[PDB]
RNA sequence: CGAAAGGGUCCUGUAAGCAGUAGAGUAGCCUUGUUGUUACGAUCUGCUGAGGGUAAGCCCUCCUUCGCCUAGAUUUC
């Protein structure tokens, strides 16, 4: 009897009871953040062997006209407004 | 799997089930010992074929509790119910 | 109903298929189960498999095998004359955050 | 480094345990209980020198006296102040209690 | 019979579980398992195991102060039986666990309060150190949504807004490498 | 039926990271000490019975996804 009183003054009380947009998008921009970061570091694992072998240099590697204009086109900058195939090199 | 001093309305299953059998839903036979088969083999139960001489199988049987924890480890809690109890409440139950 | 040039992407799970083996036989081992899952999963007895994925592979040595890969596996047509099969696999690995909780989904061909 | 490390968890290397430690250092009596249980002709030191936290005999006072600046003393030390867990802390953990009228 | 409890780490031991220690000095130490008994045997700590209820209670991550937990105790003068007594006892023992179950997901929320905070600062942290990693439109996307507001006089920002959406509800994932060509 | 996934059941033992008037002490800057302050500093505490693994001879899942299918070949009073 005195838990039963104890709990509906509790109740009366509100022991119990239970209770942002701007916060829901910040908390997913964040994850989407997250992600980035995750495939980022699995790029570097992948390309990576710095414990059997050296990176070459990337001077010494040509880079492809295609791999570039997507990348820049990913970034977000026009290429076409630039140019990009006077510079490419046959 | 309930007992007349044992109250829990529970099944003769184990927690997580039979290992490597599943779940027993039909009526079953609880056999004192140890059975020459494995799991999953058939069993041919037969009547004796003479009247019995021991008083073993004279005596009624009265059941005080039936294990139903997990076999698959060291298993404590007998009802999922009963482990979330002892166990409290965790991160995911907040979480959903 | 399936068309013959199509790309899926599936989750391998590469610990019970190579539980209890040999350890200097384990990731060679995972390598002939990606091509043994790639061909049930295609159809195909010709499965080719990308650098970048065998690196994936053999990333922590011969017995540091993953025990999850995402894959992409693309059915596509045998061009060459003479071939033996006119279909073939190709598997990449894919970059993902995380390759628990993935299920098998079709790759847009745009 | 601990002699025969194989075989350290036998039941017959067992080591007295830090309640019982505890109950030395609170109780003479039970020290004595404990010291009846040896003989003392086979003791080092003919059990004159022992140290009660870390429950040893020592062959020496100046042996003794060393032991107690060593790290293994001062280890006992601390666990003797954090306490020694016993059935009734085992008991106040899972909130269970003892009736007696 | 009756339920013990685990002496190292408080589960329940029913019949047949573990094994029990009878030291000299006369105590019993009841484990529900090798893993306790072993780690007794090694002389640890069950107040520094963090598996155990002992550094629970002892951390103060257990309820430990509430009216529902005085109704179990070791009754060392036993009671005359009584049917009605019994059934009573039943009843009452089901209502203490339900309302034992409330108060003990009480306690765990106040434990658990400011994570939305401190999660939301760390997001917020996160997000302006690195606004330039958020999805954004290519290059050509830009130009082609121009060029069509320009032909459909709509608003460019309009149509920038809906191919964002899209490409948020259309999720793509990078492949390693690509086939080399056979000659 | 197969491959995933989810839930359960077990195993370990509390992840990465961030923070803290916790931290023996040391060195700077000035209010020259009044958590004076800042910096470092094993460790400790919190987020966190968390993270990770889980059938390879564990269990469940018409009602969580994707795929497969009435073959082919050999032989038979
Ligand atoms: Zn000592
Ligand atoms: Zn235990």
């Amino acid at each position: 009897q005195a838990l039963e009183e104890e709990e509906e003054r509790l109740e009366k009380e509100g022991f119990y009871d239970e209770d942002d947009e701007e916060e829901e998008e910040i908390l997913q921009k964040a994850e989407y953040i997250r992600e980035q970061h995750a495939l980022i570091r699995n790029e570097a694992k992948m390309r990576k062997s710095l414990k059997n072998r050296a990176i070459i240099p990337r001077k010494a590697v040509k880079k492809p006209l295609s791999q570039l204009e997507d990348h820049l086109d990913q970034l977000g900058v026009d290429t076409e407004a630039i140019g990009l195939r006077a510079r490419a090199q046959t | 799997a309930s007992t007349e001093t044992d109250l829990t309305k529970k099944k003769i299953t184990p927690m997580g089930g039979f290992v490597r059998y599943g779940e027993v839903n039909n009526d079953y036979v609880m056999i004192k010992g140890s059975v020459p088969g494995v799991k999953k083999r058939i069993m041919t139960l037969r009547k004796s074929l003479f009247t019995h001489t021991s008083r073993k199988a004279l005596e009624k049987v009265e059941l005080k509790w039936i294990d139903t924890s997990s076999e698959f480890g060291h298993g404590a809690f007998q009802t999922a119910a009963e482990k979330k109890q002892f166990m409290g409440t965790l991160k995911k139950d907040l979480q959903t | 109903a399936i068309a013959d040039v199509v790309a899926r992407e599936y989750t391998i799970h590469l610990h019970k298929r190579l539980h209890g083996v040999t350890f200097k036989k384990r990731a060679p081992r995972a390598i002939k189960e990606i091509k043994k899952f790639a061909q049930k999963a295609m159809g195909t007895s010709d499965v080719r498999l990308d650098p970048q994925l065998n690196k994936k592979v053999w990333e922590q040595g011969i017995k540091g095998v993953p025990f999850r890969i995402r894959v992409r596996i693309s059915r596509r047509r045998n061009d060459e004359e003479g071939a033996k099969e006119k279909l073939y696999s190709y598997v990449q690995a894919v970059n993902v955050k995380n390759p628990k909780g993935l299920l098998t989904s079709v790759v847009e061909e745009e | 480094g601990v002699f025969a490390k194989r075989t350290m968890t036998k039941t017959r290397r067992r080591l007295r345990d830090l309640d019982q430690i505890e109950r030395d250092l609170r109780s003479p009596r039970h020290l004595q209980q404990y010291k009846e249980t040896k003989a003392a002709e086979d003791l080092p030191g003919l059990g004159l020198y022992y140290c009660i936290e870390c429950a040893k005999w020592f062959e020496s006072e100046t042996s003794l006296v060393g032991h107690r600046k060593g790290k293994p003393h001062k280890r006992r030390l601390k666990q003797l102040k954090e306490g020694a867990y016993t059935h009734e802390e085992a008991m106040a953990a899972i909130g269970y209690r003892i009736d007696n009228g | 019979m009756r339920i013990e409890n685990c002496f190292f780490c408080g589960r329940p031991a029913w019949p047949s579980k573990g094994i029990t220690f009878m030291r000299n000095d006369g105590k019993a130490f009841r484990f529900c398992r090798s893993k306790c008994h072993k780690n007794f045997k090694m002389k640890r700590n069950p107040r520094k195991l963090k598996w155990t209820k002992a550094y629970r209670k002892n951390a103060g991550k257990e309820m430990v102060v509430d009216s529902t937990l005085q109704f179990a105790a070791r009754r060392n003068v036993p009671v005359r039986y009584n049917r009605e007594l019994w059934q009573k006892t039943l009843k009452a023992m089901e209502r203490i666990s339900e309302i034992r179950a409330r108060r003990e997901r009480v306690f765990y929320k106040k434990r658990m309060a400011g994570k939305r905070a401190r999660e939301v600062a760390a997001a917020r942290k996160l997000v302006a150190e690195n606004e330039h990693l958020l999805p954004r439109l290519r290059g050509s996307e830009k130009r082609r949504l121009a060029e069509l507001a320009a032909e459909r006089g709509v608003d460019v920002e309009e149509l920038e807004r809906e191919e964002l959406a899209k490409l948020a509800s259309k999720k793509k994932s990078k492949a390693f490498g690509g086939e080399v060509r056979r000659v």
